[PDB]
């Protein structure tokens, strides 16, 4: 993601 | 007329084809493999990087990048690079030609569907695409129009509920549990009886004990003592080398962290329960159409017992009154592509393509405009 | 064998081998069946290549005068 | 065009030739001779050293020096006097004409490259220079492109696994068990029989005699029983000078030192428990395609038997749904040689010789830059 | 270990 | 060579 998960 | 593709990018799977088939005719895994050792014969005719089928038989000599994960792609220039191998080198046919149909996970990022349109239009030049959510597909493959679908690929988890063809966006659940999340426990947990993975190589390995032994205890802390007191449930799996590994009680710890994922740390809840409160979501007078047609899709929700694990404990939640159905069809793996193949197929969709002349003028963002 | 007139077994053996030899010493060395027919084939591509030579010199034969060529 | 040359300094043999020819020229034992006694008639046209052949036939007057031993080059006044032979004498060419490849054993010293090179172009004035690893040449050889090698010539022995022409340095073995410690540890156990050998000139014996009589046993202590007991093993050799020696149980427990390094002292596994190490050192996906592709190679592999042994006591390690293969060629003492041959004709190679315009701007240091 | 290394 | 063993 972007900011919570690391995609 | 030039029928369209229906292109599932899903993740770890591609699955491609072409609309009215019946099945498709690509399935390989959307990994990139780039060689890592000192190549030092001469004249071997070495090559930058390999796609899906290749990346996997070479394995051994490679790093192998999964470009998507949890529904997200993170990396464009592998990406593109499994499109271009789907395109041309596995189905063999010019994009050009006709249109192109993508499928997405709800609630992902925004910017997502931009990106693929505008790699569609610019570099491959389709002259029409749409996007499509995933556990909408799911309906239309099982021949319904009024559903809640669990669909549970690698990468991600979601449900929808769907009425009469009406979507209820306020309860769509989105989840992170996926079938990467039980090989990397898959892997974590085989340590305990010594057998070890630490590479991607490897991670293709515990990725096919899971496929093959794994499966789900319809009740599991009996099992869990049956397994400790007997062993005639341990099963044994041959390695690629020839050794021997033996599987116990493990085999079926780790698709029930589908249903605790406090097993692996997270807080969320299970799938059942993130069913049964997308149900309490929705309006009381659908409620019992929902509980009827409780959908399984995609591969993470075929191991054995998944089906009557669900029933039992959606059953254990629901009121005693309603009668609570799970339907699991065989294809469950493919359903999403079949539903995209007929969606693709119909007649009356033909309007709703994003065609290049609409791209050209709107740009990208044309994508939020036209499609959900 | 019987046509051309050779030994049976030469022609068995060669067929299914090769030998090296270095100046002190020499090996004879079995070949895959892929190698096998691939040697036969191009032993048979230049038997006829050869054939097709000699056919093209007695035609010359036929065709020259003893006179001494000034230009042609 | 000008065809490379290809010289195989190995130790203890030279071999030598062009590049697209199927067997070496030039095969001579990489000798220097220097007569110790006093010459006493006058004007016979004495000369100082000797090379080669020569020292061979003359050896009972003469000491003779190795330049190379384990495979490190120890004397570079004898060696540029053997490769000043081979040019001249030998192939009677002028090495200033065309390219010259050179092979060497992985993972000795640094400096024995760089003092190769700068003699190749300082005196030797070739145009261009390459050096490869002895063990990617026999597979070059051997028509394969994944293996792993088992190469074991005078001097020095190693395993290199190479799959798909890419090779795995970190599971590169090396060993210095070799045909010149199997020569002295026969000679220091032939003095059981009260034969002595104590020269050179007759060291230059003793490796002619382990060369005829020498063999593997399949099973060492059954053999050692055996021929304690039936003398019907034993068999006899004519010395130069006309005496008889008879050679029983010795002649196998010279060879069989490869397989037991305690019996000169060594710690180390032999060489069957190092080429399994090196295949455990490899991944796992590998595994299967090293153990079918296990090729021998050098002249210290040529002993009868060998691979029987090598098939049975890698078989006794590896798991038991593996298939063991062991490739052992009748060429197999040439077949480095025999792959460097076919390596410097490929058109594709042309690229790579170091030439002597690259190596007047970086100096000698270069081969580590441009070479594997 | 029992498989994935030596020990 | 230079340590360990004679050459
Ligand atoms: N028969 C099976 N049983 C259990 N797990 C499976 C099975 N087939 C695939 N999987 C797992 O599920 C994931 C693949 O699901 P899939 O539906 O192909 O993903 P997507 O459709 O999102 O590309 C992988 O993690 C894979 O290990
Ligand atoms: N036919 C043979 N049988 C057994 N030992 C041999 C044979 N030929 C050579 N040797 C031994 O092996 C060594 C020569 O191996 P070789 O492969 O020629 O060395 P290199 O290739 O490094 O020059 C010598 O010690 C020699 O005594
Ligand atoms: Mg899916
Ligand atoms: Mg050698």
């Amino acid at each position: 993601w972007x900011a919570x998960c690391p995609a | 007329e030039t029928t369209a593709l229906v292109c599932d990018n899903g993740s770890g799977l591609v699955k491609a084809g072409f609309a009215g088939d019946d099945a498709p005719r690509a399935v390989f895994p959307s990994i990139v493999g780039r060689p890592r050792h000192q190549g030092v014969m001469v004249g071997m005719g070495q090559k930058d990087s390999y796609v899906g089928d290749e990346a996997q038989s070479k394995r051994g000599i490679l790093t192998l990048k999964y470009p998507i994960e949890h529904g997200i792609i993170t990396n464009w220039d592998d990406m593109e690079k499994i499109w271009h191998h789907t395109f041309y080198n596995e189905l063999r046919v010019a994009p050009e030609e006709h249109p192109t149909l993508l499928t997405e996970a709800p609630l992902n990022p925004k910017a997502n569907r931009e990106k693929m349109t505008q790699i569609m239009f610019e570099t491959f030049n389709v002259p029409a695409m749409y996007v499509a959510i995933q556990a909408v597909l799911s309906l239309y493959a099982s021949g319904r129009t009024t559903g809640i679908v669990l669909d549970s690929g690698d990468g991600v988890t979601h449900n929808v509920p769907i009425y009469e063809g009406y979507a209820l966006p306020h309860a769509i659940m989105r989840l992170d549990l996926a079938g990467r999340d039980l090989t990397d426990y898959l892997m974590k947990i085989l340590t305990e009886r010594g057998y070890s993975f630490v590479t991607t190589a490897e991670r293709e390995i515990v990725r096919d004990i899971k496929e093959k032994l794994c499966y789900v205890a319809l009740d599991f802390e009996n099992e869990m003592a049956t397994a400790a007191s007997s062993s005639s449930l341990e099963k044994s799996y041959e390695l690629p080398d020839g050794q021997v590994i033996t599987i116990g009680n493990e085999r079926f710890r780790c698709p029930e962290t589908l249903f605790q994922p406090s097993f692996i740390g997270m807080e969320s809840a299970g799938i059942h329960e993130t069913t049964y409160n997308s149900i309490m979501k929705c309006d009381i007078d659908i409620r019992k159409d929902l509980y009827a047609n409780n959908v399984m899709s995609g591969g993470t929700t075929m191991y054995p017992g998944i089906a009557d694990r669900m029933q039992k404990e959606i059953t254990a939640l629901a009121p005693s009154t309603m009668k609570i159905k799970i339907i699991a069809p065989p294809e469950r793996k493919y359903s999403v592509w079949i539903g995209g193949s007929i969606l693709a197929s119909l007649s009356t969709f033909q309007q709703m393509w994003i065609t290049k002349q609409e791209y050209d003028e709107a740009g990208p963002s044309i994508v939020h405009r036209k499609c959900f | 064998c019987d046509l051309m007139g050779v030994d049976y077994e030469e022609m068995a053996h060669w067929l299914c081998h090769r030998k090296l030899a270095t100046a002190t010493e020499t090996y004879i060395k079995p070949i895959s069946k892929l190698h096998a027919i691939n040697a036969r084939d191009a032993l048979a591509k230049h038997i006829y290549a050869n054939l097709f030579n000699w056919i093209v010199d007695h035609v010359n034969k036929a065709l020259h005068s003893t006179v001494k060529q000034h230009s042609f």
